[PDB]
């Protein structure tokens, strides 16, 4: 181990934390929007307390709020094209940020 | 029906001047709103 | 045999989407983007065929649509699954006009 | 492999995948009269859509809107002798070209 | 896959503990300590989350209380478990306040 496989070594140590904290900050906004979205347009019986308190996921209920997002805004043909099936009942992941990248789409232009 | 909002299109120029008066008629209401008057 | 039949299956399943794209791109986006004249200007037929597209996106299909869903403003670099699903949006919104 | 052989080689490459870009220009135009004949000549109930609907093939639509267009204009006389027989359901081919390009005659002529 | 499956469980109850301190914080406690301006003046995320915990001690949990179940003070070292018991007493001091 030289001098250059130190520095490098350090480095990438440097830039793997980085980038962990980066990520911690990505959560905590996605969870700051998941709740905005909740108080704003779903209905009080979906909050995070009381979903809690039935016992479900932290995830559970922001993949929860994100499918009545959908449903609530997004059309069921443009669920039915992106998402390529009318249920959202197992389309949690990347195909359900794009829907609710769409609801958000479809909030802003309903404004 | 109003001036503010960018999603509102109107087709002609009656529904142009309504959107006016609409829109008159918030700023007021907003201004009336905000309206701090002073009491001393 | 069957290995190039199902090869020319294949082969009729893209021609006729692309006659689709192209018959509706006509009466929809305007004549300068017509096969021909984009073949004398020099674009390959897949390329053509792709351009069509991201202009049938670039008119039905709106903006935040494609800096959302797309994750970019320009569809100039986004060809793939992505144009598929813009493209079929684009389908949806001519539907619904 | 010397420099004239990259270069035939090229050559050949470049020249397949032209007559490839042809063929697929080719089978548009196709598209494009099989389209074009079944809007004109044929009823509405043969429409691709339909079709497409009761579950056939794209190959099944064309060979069937070419049969149909076969027997609307080629006298049956003319299809024993040149398909040699008088049923078409089983000319699916270059004969059924030979058919088609003699229905087209026939409503050239006819118009 | 699963050990680091668990690893984003922890990493989103973390998260959650993070925004939910955040939260309670902005509208207890003042502007000047925000997430923005912590970074910008230059202090880790677990150093903020960590200062902005021991504000709220400061701020809802009696003195006595921290030198004698703290056992100090200055609750400038005293993280960990019982930093966890003084934010408990916070959240218990603002939920009857």
């Amino acid at each position: 181990l030289s001098i250059n496989e130190r520095i490098t070594k350090e480095l990438a140590e440097v830039e793997e934390r980085e980038r962990i904290e980066k990520q911690l900050l990505l959560e905590a906004e996605r969870i700051n929007e998941i709740d905005t979205l909740a108080k704003a347009h779903l209905s009080n019986h979906f909050n995070k307390e009381v979903l809690l308190a039935k016992g479900y996921t932290l995830k559970d209920i922001m993949q929860a709020q994100r499918r009545e997002l959908v449903r609530k805004f997004v059309p069921i043909e443009q669920i039915k094209a992106i998402a390529k099936v009318s249920d959202i009942s197992h389309i949690d992941g990347e195909i359900l940020e794009q829907l609710v990248s769409l609801a958000k789409v479809n909030i802003k232009l309903r404004k | 029906a109003s001036l503010l909002d960018s999603n509102f299109v109107p087709i002609n120029f009656t529904e142009f001047v309504q959107a006016i008066s609409n829109t008159y008629k918030q700023r007021r209401i907003q201004f009336y709103e905000n309206l701090k008057r002073h009491k001393r």
